[PDB]
RNA sequence: CUCUGGUUUCUCUUCAGAUCGCAUAAAUCUUUCGCCUUUUACUAAAGAUUUCCGUGGAGAGGAACAACUCUGAGUCUUAACCCAAUUUUUUGAGGCCUUGCUUUGGCAAGGCUA
């Protein structure tokens, strides 16, 4: 067997890679339950950076400890399902249509 | 369903390449030392501020030191004053640099 | 397995070797193989008389040997 | 390996009787045994097939040449 | 018994049946540098004897650093004990009573406790960072204890998966490592029969994250294992050490064939670990189902679903097996301890190894006379009660047993420091649950309830009705000095009764702890360092006493010496104006006071050694070498204290008479002092003359005693007094970038960089410098926080040096809230700590001189 | 050598203080101090409840294709060729006589042998 491969340094690399890059299975989040910067804004501020810039960084950081501080467990629930009750009745009915048509769909109805 | 997904290493290092400029390259926890979630809430509690970090009102209500009258125990002319106890210390060892700690959270030491 | 027997510990010490036909002999052990083959030295047959005759430096087959037992302290 | 085998290693350390095969019965401290049954003893004593006891300071006895060998009963757990 | 128990694979009664027999046991002691894997190797030994507990996946179970602080702060604050029945490679089961150790250099008091108890040491060691601060003082510490060293050569993995050595230069890093072990045992030890290097079987190789851990006779025997056909004893002799392996021939020689074939180490042990490694952290999708074919290894597809770190734990466990190279090291080179008695006694035992006692100790057999010795105190969740661990000498222990407790300061004229108790119950302490038992013989650890109220840190438990001559064993003598000195307070005086409970309880607990109320009715607590005292501060706040406490700012103990002689021979009188002494001071020659503190002289030695060492070595004249009679405050104390009286003035027989009472004038003046009221450091107190009255009605008791304190501290203040501070010897691991950070912080602090050099096979440096203690407060947190957490630093107290300033100067001027210049310093603290204590304002030299 | 257990998808019932969620909203009530004069804390903290956006586990029902990889289990090394002078399928430990002991039967010792 060969002492080394040519992917055994990224694999090493990836040892070490941050979360979610370290993992080779898992579960799909939600695009909103994917925030991007927040490593960005945990960080300490770069140097040589505008009164204004450090402070949206020091505020920031004060909502994420608030939340993270205030963060209670969820309760039990019965999993009923609005949409599943919606499509069982006869009122509603299902179709797939492009995203934009939907959107002025939508925008038409609230009006 | 799109519910849960199963990588391969190849797969992994390419995407870990592509998201490289979203990522800080840090392989320890060190970096956030006196700067994480523990580190905050401890400030927090006992009403002081990190230089990089946030400010809340005061958790509970904050003991003036021109109140206290001066007994043996806080009599300044016995102390030894070499350098001023920044909130730095204090955060790191709350229990041996504050009276009355309460809700105050001890921090990761070195990793 | 081809084990040694541990007896390293006995090397060059004298000794009381017990034989099958009730056989008794006393000598100096020089060696030894995986088949407990013994090499003993200035070794002394223990007639059932009593008397005691000197034979020399002497092989002792390991498949004869009931027992051995130091007359030193190992 | 057998399992018996295991069992007597286990008894190193521990007061140990042999009989041989021409019916000596050995009992004292068990310092070594081999794989093949060999066993080094120390602080014996011996009772011959007559009755006659005697005590020795250090014994070695062929695997071959064994009967049994009574172990503690500190190890029927 | 019949507790409820977790599964086993052992079972209790095996283990009760076990510790009868005195020759499978095995007292270890698992010591080393902080963060060095002993907790995680312990808890996978653990799991290795109790299938049911298990270390998480992402989260590493400890099963010792049980404590909610220990739990939150990531470091072990107190030693835990265990005891397993571990099975050896060739089948054999022994008993092992295992007490794991804090790292951190604070926390050393609790490594000395468990030494007094254990017979060998496991010393481990990481394989990136090397030999330690901590590792260096725990050698020492050992050696000097009489202990068997044997060391486990850690974290192995760090030289594939993060510096991805190759392997010979893996293999070299581990050689430098042992070679550095080596030296600093041939250093502290005169003795040569103790080397350590793998060949013999002294060193063993752990991976305690992914459960590896083996000797060379282990891996050997993987090879026979998988082929009958070798000696893996004789393997294992041949494979470490420069030992070329030649296939054409199939043998090993010391002469390399090819000038490129790699060492029998480099190509049997390490490359295959490289390999499978690789494969398993590379390859997991391609071809390491070929490898585990190769290997064996047969894991099924939920096996390998798993991420890349949990796989590698579970293949390398599945390779493996147990880990009987530990328990082969340990058996082999660890007193039984029925061998290893005699040299406990030897060393520990007040009466002497010769005495009967020694003599029926050192047999150390389950039916003699009860010598328990305890030296830890755990208490209970609820904290209200302590129960005493220790080891059972001689004798057995037996539940309900009454037995007779003394202390430290019982001995065979004063027998009033013991006490009648009735033990309640034992157990037999693995880690986070106890096996209650009902007897323990000689030759064991055990927890005992019922004893805690008459001692306070250590003691020794015998039988009453037997062992009329029985003397106490010596009290634990400490690796360090504790320092660092805090006063506390209740916020409401109405709570000082619960202050007092936490505050005798907490001494009980850290052993080398102490609490003091001064003059001025202040309680003073000394601490060795800042986490020590934070620790310390938690346990009274919220374990023991449930109040709110006000802490001073943290301060240093001082002491006080002389840089020359007295200006003038001194003299004081006894209140009955007879009994005059006249006395003279001076400073001690360099390095005598390091002597007198680490044994290298005893007073108990007989008067012709002792003439013989002081004339050779000092350049002392024998007439003077002959005339010692006290070292300083205690048998063993940095002053000394010698008569010059010729006998042609004064009757020898009358000074003899009264030398108990001047002795312990001299003691107790020594031990107090009279600028700041501190230990007197480094001097030689001279009796010039006596006259001594006749009767002894008219000599001691309470005359002599205040005159000779008096006379000790006159003739301290006329020779030219001055203040000693304590310096911490400081060690700091930083990148290669930050040496110059490291620098400027240290420089803003008074302190002095010795040295920086680079950790070899290591990208790190390791700079060494001296930081005086009153300034060290907060330095740690300092050089984190400006560093970004890349430096990291710890601190131990190393020696007394004299504060820049003059003491005894009244020309000074101190405003309350200034850091005041170098200059007087010694002023500063001479002041203040006076107005701390409580004393007068300041001292005059002729305060305690009888003239004025 | 054979018998279970499958995968995907839609829906219903119920438990979950597990970071049920590696993310994060809103409403009400209470206390606190704000600042107060009548209404009104975005720019403020603590506690409690509730509602929404999202999960797990288990059970039930439907409908689409794979049916022995794996999970185990029934079934526990089946045999081609060669072998035993320390631990059992090749073992030359074989006999007789005398004496003593023993109620006899029976047991111990020595010698003779080829
Ligand atoms: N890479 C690697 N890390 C390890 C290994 N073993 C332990 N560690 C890490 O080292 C750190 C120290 O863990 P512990 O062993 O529990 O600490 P300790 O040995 O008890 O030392 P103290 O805290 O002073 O008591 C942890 O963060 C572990 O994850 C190892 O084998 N390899
Ligand atoms: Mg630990």
């Amino acid at each position: 067997t060969p002492l080394y491969t040519d992917n055994t340094a990224n694999g090493i690399a990836l040892l070490w890679a941050p979360r979610p890059f370290n993992l080779r299975s898992g579960r799909t989040r939600r695009a909103l339950d994917i925030p991007l910067v927040k490593n960005w804004y945990r960080e300490h501020c770069p140097a040589g950076q505008p009164v204004k810039v450090r402070v949206s960084y020091q505020k920031l950081l004060k909502y994420y400890v608030l939340n993270a501080l205030k963060h209670r467990p969820p309760k039990a629930q019965k999993k009923r399902y609005l949409f599943r009750s919606f499509k069982a009745t006869k009122f509603f009915q299902s179709t797939k249509l492009d995203w934009v048509e939907v959107g002025l769909q939508v925008c038409r109805q609230g009006y | 369903t799109y519910q849960r997904w199963q990588f391969t290493l190849p797969m992994m290092s390419t995407l870990y390449r592509l998201a490289n400029q979203l990522l800080t390259d840090l392989v320890d926890d060190n970096y956030f030392y006196l700067f994480d979630l523990k580190a905050f809430f401890t400030s927090k509690a006992l009403n002081m501020a990190i230089p990089g970090g946030p400010k809340f009102e005061p958790l509970v209500r904050d003991i003036n030191l021109q109140d206290e009258d001066w007994n043996e125990f806080n009599d300044i002319n016995k102390i030894i004053i070499r350098q001023p106890i920044r909130t730095e210390y204090k955060i790191a060892f709350p229990y041996l640099y504050n009276n009355l700690p309460h809700h105050v959270h001890l921090t990761w030491y070195h990793t | 397995k081809a084990h040694p027997p541990e007896l390293k510990k006995f090397m060059d010490k004298k000794l009381s070797l017990k034989l099958n036909g009730g056989r008794h002999v006393q000598g100096i052990l020089r060696g030894f193989d995986p088949f407990m083959n013994l090499v003993i030295d200035e070794c002394v047959e223990m007639a059932t008389s009593g008397q005691q005759n000197n034979i020399g430096m002497v092989v002792i087959r390991g498949n004869s040997i009931i027992m051995l037992e130091a007359l030193e302290r190992v | 390996i057998g399992v018996p085998i295991k069992v007597l290693h286990e008894a190193e350390g521990h007061i140990v009787t042999c009989e041989t095969n021409t019916g000596e019965v050995y009992r004292g401290k068990l310092i070594e045994a081999e794989d093949n049954m060999n066993c080094q003893m120390s602080n014996i004593t011996v009772t011959y097939r007559d009755g006659r006891v005697a005590q020795l300071e250090q014994v070695y006895i062929r695997g071959s040449k064994i009967r049994f060998l009574i172990l503690p009963d500190m190890l029927k757990n | 018994m019949e507790q409820t128990l977790p599964v086993t694979v052992y079972e209790m009664d095996f283990l009760a049946d076990l510790m009868d027999n005195s020759e499978l046991i095995r007292n270890v002691t698992l010591c080393g540098h902080l963060h060095h894997g002993k907790t995680c190797f312990v808890d996978c030994l653990i799991e290795q004897t109790h299938p049911e507990i298990r270390k998480r996946y992402d989260q590493d179970l400890c099963y010792t650093d049980i404590l909610f602080t220990e739990q939150e702060r990531g470091v072990g604050i107190k030693s835990t004990p265990v005891t397993v029945v571990l099975p050896d490679t060739k089948g054999k089961s022994y008993l092992f009573n295992i007490m794991d150790t804090p790292g951190h250099v604070n926390f050393s008091d609790e490594v000395t406790a468990g030494l007094r108890i254990s017979d060998g040491v496991v010393l481990f060691i990481d394989a990136a960072e090397g030999v330690m601060l901590n590792t260096e003082r725990l050698i020492k510490h050992a050696v000097q204890e009489r202990l068997a060293v044997t060391v486990c050569i850690n974290k192995i993995d760090r030289l594939i998966l993060e510096l991805k050595l190759p392997p010979t230069d893996a293999y070299y890093k581990l050689r430098h490592i042992v070679d550095e072990v080596n030296g600093l045992i041939s250093m502290y030890s005169t003795d040569e029969n103790l080397i350590l290097s793998p060949l013999l079987g002294n060193v063993c190789f752990s991976s305690s994250q992914y459960s590896i851990c083996f000797t060379l006779g282990s891996f050997a025997k993987i090879y026979a294992d998988t082929f009958g056909d070798i000696n893996y004893q004789e393997f294992a002799k041949r494979l470490w050490g420069d030992i070329y392996f030649n296939p054409k021939t199939r043998k090993f020689t010391k002469k390399a064939p090819t000038s490129s074939s790699q060492r029998s180490f480099v190509e049997f042990i390490l490359e295959p670990l490289y390999k499978i490694l690789a494969q398993v952290v590379g390859d997991v999708d391609t071809s390491l189902p070929r490898t585990l074919d190769e290997l064996g290894i047969h894991l099924t597809k939920e096996e390998l679903k798993l991420n890349i770190r949990p796989l590698l734990r579970l293949v390398c466990k599945k390779f493996f097996g147990e880990f009987t190279g530990f328990v082969d090291m340990c058996v082999q080179h660890i007193p039984s301890p029925k061998v290893g008695a005699k040299p406990k006694i030897e060393h520990t035992y007040t009466g002497g190894v010769d005495s009967d006692l020694g003599e029926a100790m050192s047999d150390c057999d389950p039916d003699g006379p009860l010598m328990c010795h305890t030296t830890k105190m755990y208490s209970t969740d609820d904290g209200v009660q302590f129960h005493a661990f220790g080891r059972v000498l001689s004798g057995t222990i037996h539940a309900g047993q009454p037995v007779k407790v003394l202390g430290e300061n019982y001995t065979l004229e004063d027998e009033e420091d013991s006490q009648i108790c009735t033990v309640g119950r034992l157990w037999i302490s693995v880690a986070r649950y106890h096996i209650e038992v009902n007897r323990v013989p000689a030759g064991n650890w055990v927890l005992i309830e019922g004893v805690d109220q008459p001692i306070v840190k250590t003691a020794t438990i015998t039988e009453p009705r037997g062992n009329e001559e029985a003397q106490i064993f010596r009290p634990l003598k400490f690796n360090t000095t504790s320092v660092i000195k805090i006063a506390v307070e209740p916020v409401n005086p109405s709570e000082l009764p619960k202050m007092l409970d936490g505050l005798r309880k907490v001494n009980k607990s850290y052993p080398s702890l102490t609490t003091k109320v001064e003059e001025s009715g202040e309680h003073v607590i000394l601490g060795t360092g800042e986490l020590y005292l934070d620790c310390v501060m938690h346990d009274l706040r919220k374990m023991y006493s449930e109040i709110d406490i006000k802490v001073a700012d943290p301060v240093v103990t001082f002491c006080e010496t002389v840089v020359e002689t007295s200006s003038l021979k001194c003299f004081a009188e006894t209140p009955n104006k007879k009994n005059k002494i006249t006395m003279i001071a001076e400073p001690l020659e360099k390095g005598l006071a390091e002597d007198i503190e680490n044994e290298v002289v005893q007073i108990t030695w007989n008067r012709k050694k002792l003439g013989e060492f002081f004339q050779t070595k000092y350049d002392w004249d024998l007439l003077a070498a002959r005339s010692i009679w006290a070292f300083g405050p205690d048998a063993t104390g940095p002053n000394i204290l010698v008569d010059d009286t010729l006998p042609s003035e004064v009757d020898k027989a009358l000074l003899g008479s009264v030398k108990d009472s001047i002795v312990q004038g001299f003691q107790w003046g020594t031990r107090e002092g009279p600028l700041c009221d501190e230990l007197i450091r480094n001097v030689k107190f001279k009796i010039l003359d006596a006259v001594v009255a006749q009767e002894p009605l008219h000599r001691g008791g309470g005359q002599i005693i205040p005159t000779a304190r008096r006379v000790v501290y006159s003739a301290f203040l006329m020779a030219t007094p001055r203040l000693m501070e304590p310096y911490y010897f400081v060690e700091v691991q930083a990148p290669a970038d930050c040496v110059s950070a490291v620098y400027t912080v240290l420089a803003r602090r008074r302190g002095h960089v010795t040295q920086d050099a680079p950790i070899p096979g290591s990208p790190l440096y390791t700079i060494k410098a001296f930081i005086p203690a009153i300034d060290s407060f907060g330095f740690e947190t300092d050089l984190r926080t400006h560093t970004q957490g890349q430096a990291f630093s710890l601190s131990v107290f190393h020696h007394w040096q004299i504060v820049p300033g003059d003491p005894l100067d009244k020309s000074i001027v101190i405003r309350p809230l200034e850091p005041q210049p170098a200059p007087h310093l010694a002023r500063e603290f001479m002041i203040k700590t006076r107005r701390r204590k409580g004393l007068s304002e300041d001292v005059s030299i002729s305060k305690f001189f009888d003239d004025p």
